[PDB]
């Protein structure tokens, strides 16, 4: 059975503004990526499919389990304990008062981790992992960089090997040195771990390089889906030509 | 008996069966505070007017009242509230932990070991154990319910990056039955292990914020902590002196302005029972 | 050797005794009498009956003279005092359409029907310290004019009239009752207003100041303040038909406030209510402006300041509560102090090693 | 037609005379005096002084009876007064280690050098109404101790002693004084502790209650809170000597707060102070707590209350000011308001068009 | 003369001196809030403090007092004040704004026009024309020093966005001298054209908040606006119903509760004056 | 003269977190580009050549004027007529309250402008040129999506024409036909109206496609200064070679 599936979702603040009859599975050990002209509803869908925002139309089944039939308590359990979830805005996700370990160490916590010393550890290693120094372990994320932001709530959400995790613009704010180990990690996880992940972005090379399936979103509505490779090479709605046209090449 | 003019422990029967029904959903779920219309009590709020509340609506006339603040009978305060007891219901009243029937206690879990068929009754300033991280109840509330308790661990863990230890010395929240973690009232750390599958029944009481909850007897209460910061009770280089004991909680009495200070039990029924025995 | 003694009794009988005599005062002096601290420290009872909950002027009276002048002190009693009534019935609506003026002004016409009645007040007076106080004087002869009381319909209704505001209309709902059951946030304006009448002066006074001064204003006209005295009826059981029990000189305020334009009819003032026991007019001018404040969740109105905090505002309002908790640090902390000072000597020696 | 007549003073004087007369009340009973208030109303007294900014217990009971017991009058009649008194002499600083004291607690100790003396105070009284008091009754017999002073050194200097918190040090700073100059925000603590003691009981209550409930928690103990009698002494330039010219009642409270380590010296307690005139301690209780809480720049606390909140506290803590400024709604506001209506009409006509 | 026990003027010597420090100060710094040391004065603060210490601060025997609220001198608040400055100045007063000195006025410029040594003291509730969108002191005065005006300019261009109009209509922010913008006091929109190249001294004294600003005479005042939304006065439908004058401010009066009201002038000298003219 | 010339400038909040000894210069017509590896101190540089952060060490010049000698009022003039601030966080240089034509036309009202017409025509304008819809003028930024509001915080920063434009990841968060009329619109400016750019941007095809000169910076040093293409195709310094290798 797929690990999460969306039926007819639809979620629209006004006619245009959102998105509307979208449909996918999403299996174990896959990356389904989301491109789109800025404002067609990516961020909104993946709040949607992430327990964070009610569907007017449409259904969401975890694990044969329907994700807004359950209690608010389960669904908070789940983004809680096997759930990653990465804002487009890296503060988002992240506590401004709480040290970077304190923000890596309360999903561990959250899992059952009841011992300081080694969550500090892996709240160390998670930060070298990301290419952050561990040195900043006690300090504030608001005296880190943005790109530092970012990384520390990719770290934060992957810290505790979640089974399904949501991006939006991940990479947005990254080097391209930090952007390949940060994609190498999601790809190591994914194939170890059996990971699934479901991001939002805009640089395509990001995608081609982790998405196993892409959509395509426009005005809310999903033009195109399939294989990255096949709507990358060949695409076929003209705004999936625009967007392939557009990429710079070096 | 009761010749003051007043209704037997000064409640009207209606709130005395309200705060009843609130203590019987209490106890069937423990650690969670339960609303109660609480009333105003001829002592201030926030002077132990929900343990007031909660003795009256339990206290009978066949009960032996214990009434110790900072573990000590003859406090002003529990001098004050055991008067009024005295008054409005004329039962006997003790400062022996082993004869009391009810025991309503200010900040202290008296040191000999509770039995069958005692109440101990605290009085709680703060019944919520969130309220200093999240000062809101339309937050804390549904964090209780959602069981959502990751701010208090990040606490634990930011006070211990932070000072090497954790900051909070009294008022030391537990889980409760597994499930939810509640205030113990301004008990220090020492008083916390008492509570863990205790053989007598535990009733708390927030008169000003409006809540009562409770632990049953043979409750699981657990001290959050961490394995390698393991829950550690305050300790003194120095005995009692008037009784010698060590495994007392102590309070310090500066004896002059040249820092001469000596420590004494705050339980002074059981520094009674020490000395007595030599 | 120390052995422990027994000195909280004696030392608490003592404490009372001198506190008693203090409040008797010198003995030269004839003592006090609760109908003078009605009669003449009128506004004072106003607040004492407004914030403990009972408006009974000689109650209210013997609890100031009781608590030595202290108002906190004063209320807190009332209220305790409250706690010991049975509840012999609830009052039907109170109607002050019907009100008996000795008080009745509006800010925001020059004239209205039924006029400007000034009435007793200390506005526009020179506040200069009034020494011939200090020995017994004569009361001045008062002014008559003629007898009738002029139709004074509320200047509400006549903005209402014009379509520039909306009537205040019952949809039947129940009123929540905090006195029954702990407040529940975030709370109905029926709540809010019993909660803000039985607020502290100064506190919503402090906070209606605050809007005015740019945090969260709501742009406040003072509609109509109405002094007097209002009737209150009760249908007992026994008989099945309406009483009037007697009347109550009680003081409503109505603000306009800033005008909203709603999407689907036309623009018009917002609205708050302010009901005070007596004369004293403050406490519901300060009522109206919080309740407006607080109406923002259903403005939708983005918040500005504290005093459309709902939480913020009305857990801190009652200053039984607050009073008790602050005071409530006198109490003996030694073995809180204890565990903190435990602590802290532990951190000095490891930070010193 | 219609003429213009004059109606504002003839309103006015009937007004006032209404209400002296309302001040005044039943004639059959005998007029309140000022020495009855002063001695019998003490705590309301000392409210007013403490506010009103004048320790003269005399002139703060004839502002509250001129006032008909309202504080907020009464403080404002005090304060305009003030505004009229010559400067005559600065107080050398008050030293209030020579206090004699009538109340001495520390909730921090069971027991302390000089003892838990709690005084005249209603602490531990069972708040019930006293009837008795309705008709004359005779003041208690006081029971006779030592008449002998023990030694009471100050909490803080106990505890400054074992390093567990700073002693307060003098660096000769001159003092800012609001009175002479407006405060210019952020406020120096010295002009802070002026307007807090300056400010609403109430307000500052709520406050202080707040911060105790988590917006901006300092984790208070109350160290010691010491009543008593404090000599003043001034240094004339006729005789270049200082010159004892009397005693104070007064109310000092030290209050322990959050310990903080800081990076180059031991973690310590940090304190805050308040001082009033009189006995009533609450205010100055909330004035340490607030003074704490308005601390957070100098121990770079990051704000979770709006205690903390320099400004709005101090804009909208002095009484005389927030009651002025929400009464004076009261005014004719029809200019004003008919500005305000002859746009909404328009918004009316061009939304219907 | 005075006879009343105080100082002329009610003021000591020293405050009236500073208070003409600042009005100097003021003068030489049109628009912009001095602030002052203001005293509590025997009417409440919100009540007219400032204009009370400014008009003490400059009067003198010889001048003639006029004091005006709403427009009128019957007014209860200009009675009072004007009966404090005749007890404790003596000085002369006048309903007539061409016989006036000294004119002390809430929320009206008169209709008849100032002529020279004329000086008008307005009363302020909120000196600083930015509170309403800045509560708070600490960014305004920046805002002053550094001329950013930038939220004024939003607030005004937002106003019209979403109703078409500006929606302040009284206390009408307006450029001084090219550089501050003040605030008038709350005197209607229809009063502000005539603060431009005035020939008579206009002071503005805030009294609670501890402000004195003024305009210099024959000084621009420009009221904000734009181009396509020019700055349009308050106008009626109806002249005054007593003298017929269709060019002043007009107050409604509300004559029963069946609806029926007649507009009259707010200006009862010009009134007057148009009405004995016929 | 240089437009903005940069010398010896400094500001480390700790050893190796920030800036110190950065001098280049910088002419109207000309993009300075600024890359390196994230917590190399661009950010901080940025703040500190737009009078957002006063300097340690160093001095700048704008027009033979030092930037931080004048007073404030002078810097604020500066930052509100003539000079284009873009932050890394859209929501930085908006107003949450102001709808986005308020947002515009407030740098349009700082200017002179005082026809509301006018200014809500060019705002339409502008909103258009940057790809969001007109309707949406009289929005908040709130409800706007990330990119939109990036583009927002472009029209605001290039609506008064200013000479100067600083600009911190202003490509972040937009897709790539999005970005390219953005970056069309910029060499547009700069050919046409003679705008300089300061741009700092991790996506090295932008930099290659609009910086006319090229900075490096690690642990907040500059390494490596010259042009764009020399730098790009022939790096010197090892983490240059590490960035340009890292290219996808
Ligand atoms: N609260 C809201 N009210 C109204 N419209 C909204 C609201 N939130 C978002 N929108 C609009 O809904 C549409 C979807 O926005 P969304 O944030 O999902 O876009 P996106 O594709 O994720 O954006 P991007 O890739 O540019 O970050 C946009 O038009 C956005 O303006
Ligand atoms: N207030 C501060 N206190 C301490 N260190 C800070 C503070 N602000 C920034 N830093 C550190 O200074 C260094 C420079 O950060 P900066 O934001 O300038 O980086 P950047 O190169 O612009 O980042 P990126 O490209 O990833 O957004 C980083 O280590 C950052 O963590
Ligand atoms: O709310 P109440 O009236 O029931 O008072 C409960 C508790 O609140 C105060 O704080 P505390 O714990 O120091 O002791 C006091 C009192 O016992
Ligand atoms: O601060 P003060 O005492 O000088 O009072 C100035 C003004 O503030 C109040 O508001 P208002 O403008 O409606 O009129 C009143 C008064 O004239
Ligand atoms: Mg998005
Ligand atoms: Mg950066
Ligand atoms: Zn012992
Ligand atoms: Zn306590
Ligand atoms: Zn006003
Ligand atoms: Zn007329």
């Amino acid at each position: 059975q797929p690990l999460l599936s969306v039926n007819n979702l639809t979620h629209l603040y006004a006619p245009g503004k959102g998105f509307s009859d979208v449909s996918f599975d999403l299996w174990p050990g896959e990356v389904l990526g989301i491109v789109g002209e800025s404002g067609s509803g990516k961020t909104t869908l993946l709040k949607s499919i992430s327990a964070r925002l009610t569907p007017q139309q449409g259904e969401i089944h975890y694990e044969n389990r329907s994700l807004y039939a359950m209690s608010e308590a389960d669904r908070r359990r789940l983004l809680r304990t096997e759930w990653g979830v990465v804002h487009q805005h890296p503060l988002d996700g992240l506590r401004r008062q709480v040290s970077a370990g304190g923000n890596i160490g309360e999903r561990l916590m959250a899992t059952g981790a009841r011992h300081y010393g080694d969550i500090r550890a892996t709240a160390q290693k998670w930060l070298e992992e990301v290419e952050i120094p561990a040195n900043r372990i006690d300090d504030l994320p608001t005296t880190f960089s943005g790109g530092m932001q970012q990384r520390l709530q990719i770290a934060r959400n992957l810290v505790t090997h979640p089974k399904l995790v949501f991006m939006d613009e991940p990479t947005g704010g990254l080097d391209v040195s930090v952007q390949a180990r940060l994609l190498d990690l999601l790809r190591g996880l994914v194939v170890e771990l059996n990971l699934a992940v479901v991001i939002v972005t805009h640089d395509l090379g990001v995608a081609r390089l982790l998405a196993d399936r892409l959509l395509v979103m426009k005005q809310g509505q999903v033009v195109e889906s399939g294989l990255t490779d096949r709507v990358l090479d060949d695409p076929h709605h003209p705004y999936t030509q625009l967007l392939v046209s557009s990429v710079l090449q070096n | 008996a009761n010749l003051s003019g007043y209704n037997f422990a000064y409640l009207d029967e209606q709130t005395k069966r309200m705060i009843r029904r609130a203590i019987l959903k209490a106890v069937a779920i423990p650690g969670y505070q339960v609303p109660f219309g609480g009333r105003e009590m001829p002592m201030p709020y926030g002077w132990g007017t929900g343990g007031i509340q909660l003795t009256a609506s339990v206290i009978g006339e066949s009960d032996v009242l214990k009434v110790i603040d900072q573990g000590a009978d003859d406090t002003t305060n529990a001098v004050s509230i055991r008067n009024f007891f005295k008054r409005v219901t004329g039962v006997n009243t003790t400062e022996r932990t082993d004869d009391a029937t009810l025991i309503q206690t200010r900040h202290r879990i008296p040191e000999t070991p509770l039995t069958e068929d005692q109440i101990i009754i605290f009085q709680v300033p703060i019944p919520e154990p969130l309220r200093f991280i999240e000062p809101r109840e339309t937050e804390t509330r549904t964090m209780h319910a959602l069981e959502e308790y990751g701010v208090m661990q990040v606490k634990l863990y930011e006070d211990i990056a932070r000072f090497g230890h954790i900051a909070t010395t009294y008022a030391y929240p537990v889980k409760v039955n597994g499930r939810y973690v509640m205030d113990p009232s301004p008990i220090p750390k020492f008083d916390n292990p008492k509570m863990d599958m205790m053989p007598a029944l535990q009733l708390f009481g927030a008169g000003r914020e409006k809540r009562i909850y409770a632990v049953p007897p043979f409750t699981r209460v657990e001290s959050l902590d961490f394995d390698d910061h393991p829950f550690t009770v305050q300790q003194w280089d120095e005995p009692c002196a008037i009784c010698g004991s060590t495994h007392s909680y102590l309070d310090e009495v500066v004896l002059d302005d040249a820092g001469n200070r000596m420590f004494v039990c705050s339980d002074t029924d059981y520094c009674r029972q020490q000395s007595e025995a030599k | 050797m120390y052995v422990a003694v027994k000195g909280g009794e004696k030392a608490i009988d003592a404490a009372h005794a001198l506190q008693e005599s203090r409040r008797r005062g010198d003995t030269d002096l004839p003592e006090l009498s609760v109908a003078q601290i009605e009669q003449q420290l009128n506004l004072a009872v106003d607040r004492v009956m407004t914030e403990g909950g009972i408006a009974d002027r000689e109650l209210a009276a013997l609890a100031l003279k009781q608590a030595s002048g202290d108002n906190v002190e004063a209320i807190f009693l009332l209220r305790a005092y409250r706690t010991t009534l049975a509840k012999l019935a609830v009052s039907e609506p109170l109607d002050t359409t019907g009100m008996r003026l000795e008080r009745r002004i509006s800010a925001v016409y020059k004239d209205i029907p039924g006029g400007q009645l000034l009435g007793p007040t200390y506005d526009y007076t020179h506040r200069l310290l009034d020494f011939t106080l200090l020995a017994n004087g004569e009361a001045p002869t008062l002014t008559t004019a003629d007898s009738e009381q002029q139709p004074s319909p509320h200047v509400f209704s006549l903005l209402a009239r014009q379509g520039l505001a909306k009537f205040e209309e019952d949809s039947g709902a129940q009123p929540d009752d905090i006195t029954r059951t702990p407040p529940v946030y975030p709370c109905s304006r029926s709540s809010r207003l019993q909660q803000l009448m039985r607020g502290d002066e100064g506190y919503l006074l402090a906070l209606a100041y605050s809007t005015q001064r740019g945090y969260g204003r709501n742009h406040p006209f003072a509609g109509e303040i109405r002094s007097g005295y209002i009737d209150v009826s009760i249908v007992p059981e026994e008989l099945g038909f309406a009483v009037n029990v007697g009347e109550l000189l009680m003081t409503e305020c109505e603000m306009v406030n800033g005008f909203i334009d709603p999407p689907d009819e036309p623009p018009h003032f917002t609205r708050g209510y302010g009901l005070v026991f007596g004369m004293s007019e403050r406490k519901a001018m300060a009522m109206a402006l919080v309740d407006r404040a607080l109406q923002a969740p259903e403005y939708g109105e983005h918040a500005t300041g504290p005093a459309q905090d709902e939480e913020f505002v009305l857990a801190h309002a009652d200053n039984v509560e607050a009073a008790g908790f602050v005071s409530h640090l006198k109490l003996p902390h030694y073995v809180d102090f204890q565990a903190e000072l435990e602590l802290l000597k532990r951190l000095q020696q490891e930070k010193n090693h």
